[PDB]
RNA sequence: AAAAACCGUAAAUCCUAUCUUUUAAAGGAAGGAGAAGUCGUAACAAGGUUUCCGUAGGUGAACCUGCGGAAGGAUCAU
RNA sequence: CUUUUGAUGUUAGGGUAUUGGCCUAACAUGGCUAUGACGGGUAACGGGGAAUUAGAGUUCGAUUCCGGAGAGGGAGCCUGAGAAAUAGCUACCACAUCUAAGGAAGGCAGCAGGCGCGUAAAUUACCCAAUUCUAAAGAAGAGAGGUAGUGACAAGAAAUAACAAUGCAAGGUUUGUAUUGGAAUGGUGGGAAUUUAAAACCUUCCCAGAGUAACAAUUGGAGGGCAAGUCUGGUGCCAGCAGCCGCGGUAAUUCCAGCUCCAAUAGCGUAUAUUAAAAUUGUUGCAGUUAAAACGCUCGUAGUUGAA
């Protein structure tokens, strides 16, 4: 066995955070925000 | 619930190629051997 | 299996053989028996 | 040991779950109802199936059945009450003839903006959430109530509402002007 | 009343045999998987001796022969 | 199979509250059985019920209640109408306590909690205020029970925005799409009425109380089943991923990552059990020449169907 390899891509893998973004909507602002997306500017 | 033992590389299927960390466990319940596939790649060493 | 071996499609042994040889083992196996009872 | 109490599910799962076709339309009919999620719209499936349930289970009977002469008055009555059928609508066919729309135009979001009050489908949703209407002589606050054919001739504001006469609007805003008016006067 | 016997209920201990369930055991004999190991031409074509079956014997092994069958044959046929 | 040790029955008796092989004596040789007895297993308390249903069915049923059994495991026994009672007693073993060593007393499978087991399960809280019980029956007890506590076992309701302008696209002056900015309410802190045996929670009201409403919602994927990336970095048969097929040897659409997006949503993954899918247990509903499958052939009893 030559088990002296594990977690060799993880370790080798860069690292980056995950930005900052905007906060995800929610509820039905989500929904909403869809549903205007994919059925009325489309055509 | 089990008490992990010794550490032994098992192969795999002839079209694959590549190593698989598995693990020997001697269970409490009963009292048997067991060989199970830790899952993670960096696991094998989060393991005492 | 049953009575519908044989069938070499597969590509395997020959049936008839292969009850010749496993009825020899049964020979020798009921031999031992015999004597170890 | 156990509570007396009964309890029992409303929405059912739909099984499986990746239609396009099934949910496109479910998309189409969330963007004209403006509800919040789709376990609301599984449950109003549940609904209109227990009744079309019953009405095939009432239509199976012969006639002159005093069962079916029974529990389906109950049922038609039921429904008109709810006003999901109309005068002219009177026969176990037209009972089963309901549809997703027609049943959801009996909920308060969409009745309240229907009959006006507020301007946008989910602007009358928060505003019902925020309890400014009245059923009349009773304030309520969860959308998925069903009105009666009755019960939408009065429907209003609520009585303590802002809009309503009540204490006018803000009072950080209207305190912190009225300081500033009194200082510099 | 202690105390005693009697048919009786019968606790509990041991012996005996049986049954049920897991486990040891020198060696023997199978199967499976693995990996480019070793020996052969056995089978798929008329597979280089058509193939296969039932049975008896023999060979290092795939196998072979003898007897009676089948075509799933290589023939639907003077 | 049962029948010397009652098996089946007759006669007579003892016994019990009544009857009876319940038991005693005599006499008889009988009773069950492929319509599966006697036996063995059941990680088996039975039922109304629960899961799933097109309808048939299959599976779970300790578990609110009805009935049965038990209080370590057999045995026995008093009192009492009623117990073979166990928070009544006696005796054995296995445990185990205190012990001045001579001797005593024990049963949490009752309400709490400890050890051990295992993946696995809540406070040594309050009170008889509600139900209903006991008695010398209003004023006393009731770990029956109600309340409080822990509680993502499950189930139901519903926040994490909406709206007016401007610019953008699309279109004939309508929708969504970043800027401005004010109205509106929950969340929370507090104070109160009510509430309850007390206290709490909800309910209603009054102050404070939202702009990045810093008062933020994530789990799992994005090759096919399967809805959603030959988007961009790192690795290069390694690490790995993958329910199955499968991808990875220099463009990795499948590995480790960032963006975008997706299904679900205060919920989703993992595993085992289990049902439907299964018309792959098929009575309505399977198949039998060649895929799995009509016994070598016939007679033949039980069973099964049978002219008019």
């Amino acid at each position: 066995g030559s088990l002296a390899r594990a977690g060799k891509v993880k370790n080798q893998t860069p690292k980056v955070p995950k930005l900052d973004k905007k906060k995800r909507l929610t509820g039905r602002a989500k929904k909403r925000q869809l549903y205007n997306r994919r059925f009325s500017d489309n055509g | 619930k089990g008490i992990v033992v010794e550490k032994v590389a098992i192969e795999a299927k002839q079209p694959n190629s590549a190593y698989r960390k598995c693990v020997r466990v001697q269970l409490i319940k009963n009292g048997k051997k067991i060989t199970a596939f830790v899952p993670g790649d960096g696991c094998l060493n989060f393991i005492d | 299996h049953g009575a519908s071996r044989y069938k070499k499609s597969r590509a395997k042994m020959r049936w008839k053989w292969k009850k010749k040889r496993t009825r020899r083992l049964q020979k020798k196996r009921r031999k031992m028996r015999q004597r170890s009872r | 040991p156990k509570s007396y109490r009964n309890y029992s599910k409303t929405a059912r799962n739909p099984k499986r779950p990746f239609e396009k076709e099934r949910l496109d339309q479910e998309l189409k009919l969330i963007g004209e109802y403006g509800l919040k999620n789709k376990r609301e719209i599984w449950r109003v499936q549940y609904l209109l199936a227990k009744i079309r349930s019953a009405a095939r289970y009432l239509l199976t009977l012969d006639e002159k059945s005093s069962k079916r002469i029974f529990q389906g008055e109950a049922l038609l009555r039921r429904m008109v009450r709810q006003g999901l059928l109309g005068e002219n609508e009177e026969k176990l066919d037209y009972v089963l003839g309901l549809t997703l729309p027609k049943l959801l135009e009996r909920r308060l979001q969409t009745k309240v903006f229907k009959l006006g009050l507020a301007k946008s489908v989910h602007h009358a949703r928060v505003l019902i959430r925020q309890r400014h209407i009245r059923v009349g002589k009773q304030m309520v606050d969860i959308p998925s109530f069903l009105v009666r054919v009755d019960s939408e001739k009065h429907i209003d504001f609520a009585t303590t509402s802002p809009f309503g006469g009540a204490r006018p609007g803000r009072v950080k805003r209207k305190s912190l002007k009225k300081q500033k008016e009194k200082t510099e006067a």
